């Protein structure tokens, strides 16, 4: 249920 | 070397930045944004599978982000820096009703990172081992990320023989702070716990997130 956490670490950059 | 100590310093210097307990708890959330920024400079850490990235994210964060305002507040006397410019004086942490917590940061951390000069090599070294946490629950392969730990304290070991060769014990030093940094993350976990139950103190979306259950 990690949103933010899942999303910040998908995004290459 | 699968594992450059030059690649972990360059992690640390990439991401270089009344109540005290609500400006604390603001720079927390601040930095977990840029702790996820840290990690993915880590050599290996984001060839781990995204489920592993977030166990280690998730038991490391606490303790990772200790070790950090802790490196930056040596130069400090009886204060902690935030990353969002602000200092905290052992004064207003009592004030507050954390002095006992902020204590043992300053005497077990600060002080102890101050009188052996601990260099950002050094620093960036122990939390990668912090990071590659082989216990950690739920791991789908702990074997790998104890081999990525093994990496890191083999070329710290080889940083320090080089760097301080006048200071043979100067790796176990570095290696005996975890013990403290482990029991002050579990301190700090518990006074942040209470902050969310008391609703005395507002925490921002990722600082929560980081609170909530697995
Ligand atoms: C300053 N502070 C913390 C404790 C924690 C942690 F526990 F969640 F990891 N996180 C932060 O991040 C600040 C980030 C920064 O500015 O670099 N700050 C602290 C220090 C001593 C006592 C207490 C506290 C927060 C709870 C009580």
């Amino acid at each position: 249920k990690h949103k933010i956490l899942h999303r910040l670490l998908q995004d290459s950059s | 070397e699968d594992m450059p100590v030059e690649r972990i310093l360059e992690a640390e210097l990439a991401v270089e930045p009344n109540d005290p307990v609500t400006n604390i708890c603001q720079a927390a959330d601040k930095q977990l944004f840029t702790l996820v920024e840290w990690a993915k400079r880590i050599p290996h850490f984001s060839e781990l599978p995204l489920d592993d990235q977030v166990i280690l994210l998730r038991a490391g964060w606490n303790e990772l982000l200790i070790a950090s305002f802790s490196h930056r507040s040596i130069a400090v006397k009886d204060g902690i820096l935030l990353a969002t410019g602000l200092h905290v004086h052992r004064n207003s942490a009592h004030s507050a009703g954390v002095g006992a917590i902020f204590d043992r940061v300053l005497t077990e951390l600060v002080s102890k990172m101050r009188d052996m000069q601990m260099d950002k090599t050094e620093l960036g070294c122990l939390r990668a081992i912090v990071l590659f946490n082989p216990d950690s629950k739920g791991l789908s392969n702990p074997a790998e990320v104890e081999a990525l730990r093994e990496k890191v304290y083999a070329s710290l070991e080889a940083y320090c023989k080089h760097k301080y060769p006048e200071q043979p014990g100067r790796f176990a030093k570095l290696l005996l702070r975890l013990p403290a940094l482990r029991s002050i993350g579990l301190k700090c976990l518990e006074h942040l716990f209470f902050f969310k139950l008391i609703g005395d103190t507002p925490i921002d979306t990722f600082l929560m997130e980081m609170l909530e259950a697995p």
